[PDB]
């Protein structure tokens, strides 16, 4: 008959930053 | 001034363990640091596999006079990244310092660095607008050979990390580090056996350390060889410390070994506890109190559960891969459950009808990276992890895609598995029993002639019409469940009976059935086609319906006592609700 | 938990890698371990080689409270690995130590709490003990090789049910003290061998001392006196019934006359068909009475005829009489053999791996209900 | 809601994990039975061991704003904790619990608000007040085994034709007096 096909679902990688402050004096 | 440690210093003092061996690696070492330009050596390797060891033996080694003379009397600085980075909050502090370190290290000439786990050094000291990094402030050095660095970072942490950095990655020489072989390691173990002996005030013998690296090299898969080796004979040795509770101390023999890895591999421990072997002994006959007949059934699993125990068990194979076939209501599934509470091992069960679509190999073994699934990982592969010792109870096996039976495969040639994540799952301990129901129609189905025949043969053909012969070739047995006798039924009706006791025990009602009436409860409900199952029926319709209806409102609300019989004039059950 | 224990005391007297890591579900109890290897220690019953020997907890929130500034994390998590090297004898107690692989890193840098700690174990100048979950453990622990090769993974099962036992009965001071209520031997029996039962979802050290504090607080604010300060097994039952969402295992004065006169009220709305209706009702009160199947549903009947007879009109009807939840699945639309993934969900790596099974998430949402499969033979 | 508030009592008085966890679908009244419980205590119609104690709700975006700096966002958590700790007459309420399972994860940042109340709650030191819905709980919540134990799921079901009518009725005066009309009762019916 037919041919089921399936769809895969990607899953994207995203990462917050924090940054460390150095005084400058 | 405090970040760098004089790997001389300490290695002059004893504090560095001996490199034993490695002289090919030592060597490309030595021969990069002697280079003009690109002249930094990067140890590369898995982990365990003994980098670190031998960037603190070649100082260990200029100590001991045995290096060649182009660079003896060479200073080997250990840089610690924690020291360094800490304390520079101000701007230009971290620059500061680590500039001065590379000054110290181009006056002298004659001395290296080595930085371990280098491949931290990049974005060490940046920030936010951040001045310089100390990834790059190495990079002129290292181009103009000025300066002579040691790295030493792992596989992973060499190409998403490392390999970015295109500049720094050409200026080192990057060094396999393979993984000894099993000789080599026995060899590396004698020459550090005094430093262990003397830690635990406790001698390995000869054949203990040949023992360790052979057992751990066939049961331990998740460690590399000189890293597990060394656990083996580390642990073995703080047992031995503390086992003399009432002076019983002695030499640490093949048997602590033993002990200690199977502790870490969570395999059975060898040389089985008396109480333990006492269980194996009467597993077949606790088994066939619960489950009548059957008894081939029984027998290949108690079988294949002592052999495994007694050291007979296969190479790289479960213990049992047995496909339990027959009718339907008979001890298939029973069997294998009950087999797990007598041994008191986990029950791995999976209901292998959940499994129709060829696509859900991702939910039995995770999946791939980069998807939603990832994280989740493999259901069989993470509960083998979990439980080593389980029984794996596949049911219905026949009612999943011919793709799910192609995993298995692996599972009994191999022992192993591959999840997504790349961990090997173990099946070695593991008694794999699969139940399927394969040509329950022709069984139940009569033949058209004058003499009925027997379909236990027309059920074996459609196994092998849906099991491929790869896959019944590494079956230890096919067993066949023939149908349950009159004689049988006696017995599971006083299973069944036995459970409706224990239920009414916990509202304090009690029973009694004489064996007249248990008799007339095996005729009405006993039918080969259909196994033992209608036998809860004919109970429930015949003994839980009218005790229900008195427990919820009657004699019994309070508790009571029951006495059934049958009456012979009206061949009918009589109940007598004694009060209470 | 004298094996596992004592598998730690081996490890912590260890040469090098001398860190032993606790890996096990949750409420298996690996917190208690650690935290009870300190109170072993001030009773005195535990070896001469870990006696006098100091634990410190670790709290990571609180390091990385005030390190904003750059090398101000590093500096502070140094010195404690200082202070840990020049005693001796502490030992450092991370839970959860799956977290310190990216503790500290602000900018893209793999300077974290992880590496600084590095060298330190490889050397076994300072013992320190982990706890992970098996999940979090192979996820993110077991991801960096180098850390997890420098622990000394001490898998830990959740005890027996007579050793569960046992464990409450120890614990029974602090909680009996906390609602000033006294606990029976049966219930504590009772909790754990209810527990299992019923509560599937949790562990059986965590869930059965779950069934223990919830009926102590209960007792305390009831306010008749005799029922205060003692704890019966009916207590428990109740507990149970009200955790797992299911019948009571007495049978309430209320829902006693509603199953007498379940099957009058039926027939009323749908004539006939007395079978169909003694077969629920008798399957039901065998269910409330306590004796129906151990892991079987309360019936499982296929109703079979012409239409317009009373097949789905009595389900419908029962559900209402009982007061409960009608799961109603045409199985018409599950026609095709690849609908079988919306009953139990799409696998791992798919689109519709989120939004889960719908007969899964009804029943376990609604378990005690009445699930209707009509038109099954078109599936 | 007696049953739903009463059990929720229960599990704040156990001497560890005194956390109710209220579950249920999207319309029933989840967040106003934390939120009505404060509303209890001012009129009094809660047990003595309930009474003069404040329900403090706890809001992600404000926790979470401006914290750019390595560590604001610990400092903030942690002296909330502190704070809530040496009172101990408070409860915290989080309207979305499934939120703190990434709050403050940066890159790789297992260290978060689900990672750090995990030895408070163990501990039985706080008193927390959780809510969120099935279709977030089962896939978000229920993932962190650990932080899942340590919460007593206390499931809301929805109220009958009869319960409501009261309910509208207890709400048709604030409503009567916004829109300055008055409902009728066969209208509310
Ligand atoms: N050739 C060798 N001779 C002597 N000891 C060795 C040798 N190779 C490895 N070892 C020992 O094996 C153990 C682990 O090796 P190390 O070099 O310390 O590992 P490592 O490179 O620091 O590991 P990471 O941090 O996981 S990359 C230590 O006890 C080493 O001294
Ligand atoms: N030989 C037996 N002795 C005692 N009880 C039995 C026996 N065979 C079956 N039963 C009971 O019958 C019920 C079903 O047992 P199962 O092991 O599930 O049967 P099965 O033949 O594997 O079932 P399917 O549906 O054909 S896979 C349980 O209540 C068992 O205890
Ligand atoms: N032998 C035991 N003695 C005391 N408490 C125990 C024991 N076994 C289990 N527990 C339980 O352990 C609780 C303390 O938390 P733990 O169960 O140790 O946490 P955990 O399993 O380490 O937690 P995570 O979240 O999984 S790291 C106690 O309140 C008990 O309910
Ligand atoms: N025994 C009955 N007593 C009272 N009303 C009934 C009875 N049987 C059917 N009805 C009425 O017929 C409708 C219910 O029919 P259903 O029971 O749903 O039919 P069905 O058995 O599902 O039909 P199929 O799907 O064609 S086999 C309602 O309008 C009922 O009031
Ligand atoms: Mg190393
Ligand atoms: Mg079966
Ligand atoms: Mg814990
Ligand atoms: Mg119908
Ligand atoms: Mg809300």
């Amino acid at each position: 008959g037919k041919t089921n096909d399936w769809l895969d679902f990607d899953q994207l990688a995203e990462e917050k930053v924090r940054d460390a402050l150095k005084p400058p004096s | 001034e405090n970040f760098t440690t004089n790997l001389n210093q300490l290695a002059r003092v004893g504090g560095i363990d001996p490199l034993i061996g490695r002289e090919k690696e030592l060597e490309r070492a030595i021969q990069v640091l002697c280079r003009r330009r690109k002249n930094n050596p990067l140890l590369v390797g898995e982990s365990g596999v003994g980098k670190t060891a031998i960037a603190e033996g070649l100082a260990w080694r200029i100590v001991q006079g045995d290096v060649p003379e182009v660079m003896a009397d060479c200073t080997i600085y250990s840089l610690d990244i924690g020291s360094l980075l800490a304390g520079t909050k101000y701007r230009g502090d971290f620059e500061k310092r680590f500039k001065a370190l590379l000054k110290q290290l181009e006056q002298d000439t004659n001395s290296i660095l080595f930085i371990d786990e280098i491949h931290t050094i990049i974005g060490a000291g940046a920030a936010s607008g951040g001045q310089v990094d100390a990834a790059n402030l190495i990079k002129p050095l290292l181009s103009s050979g000025k300066i002579r660095v040691i790295g030493s970072t792992t596989y992973q942490e060499f190409s998403n990390i490392f390999e970015k950095d295109r500049a720094l990655a050409r200026r080192f020489q990057k060094i396999d580090i393979t993984e000894p072989s099993i000789e080599e390691t026995v060899q590396i173990i004698n020459g550090l056996k005094p430093k262990y002996e003397a830690h635990h005030d406790v001698r390995y013998t000869a054949k203990a350390v040949r023992a360790a690296v052979e057992l751990a090299v066939k049961y331990i898969n998740d460690r590399h060889l000189p890293d597990k080796a060394i656990d083996v004979i580390d642990e073995a040795g703080a047992r031995a410390r503390l086992m003399p509770v009432s002076k019983r101390k002695k030499t640490v023999n093949v048997a602590d070994i033993e002990s200690v890895v199977a502790r870490i591999a969570r395999i059975p421990e060898k040389s089985v506890s008396q109480s333990d072997r006492d269980t194996l002994k009467n597993l077949g006959d606790r088994l066939k109190m619960l489950v009548f007949g059957q008894d081939k059934a029984i027998e290949a699993l108690t079988e294949a559960i002592k052999m495994a125990r007694a050291g007979l068990g296969h190479e790289h194979k479960p213990v049992g891969s047995f496909l339990f076939a027959g009718p339907t209501g008979v001890g298939k599934t029973e069997v294998t459950v009950q087999l797990s509470k007598a041994l008191g091992i986990e029950l791995l069960r999976f209901d292998m009808s959940e499994y129709m679509e060829r696509h859900t190999v991702s939910r039995l073994i995770g999946a791939p990276p980069g998807y939603v699934g990832f994280d989740q990982g493999g259901l069989l592969t993470d509960a083998v992890i979990k439980h080593p010792h389980a029984v794996l109870l596949l049911d219905e096996i026949e009612k999943a895609h011919p793709d799910v039976f192609n995993i298995l495969l692996q599972v009994m040639d191999n022992g192993t598995l591959t999840d997504n994540n790349g961990r090997k799952a173990d099946f070695r301990n593991v008694v794999l029993v699969m139940t399927t129901n394969a040509g329950v129609r022709e069984t139940e189905r009569k033949s058209i002639g004058l003499i009925h025949q027997d379909n236990s043969t027309d059920a074996m053909e459609e196994i092998k019409k849906i099991f491929t012969p790869e896959f019944r070739n590494r079956l230890d047995n096919i067993i066949w469940f023939d149908h349950l006798s009159t004689d049988v039924i006696h017995q599971v009706v006083d299973k069944f009976i036995v459970e409706l006791q224990v239920q009414l025990d916990q509202k304090g009602v009690s029973l009694e059935v004489s064996q007249e009436a248990r008799n007339w409860l095996a005729e009405k409900g006993y039918d080969r086609a259909m196994g033992a199952r209608p036998m809860a029926r004919v109970i429930q319709d015949n003994l839980k319906k009218p005790l229900a209806n008195e427990l919820l409102f009657g004699s019994l609300v309070d508790g009571g006592q029951v006495t059934v019989a049958l009456d012979k004039e009206k061949n009918e059950l009589t109940y007598g609700f004694q009060s209470a």
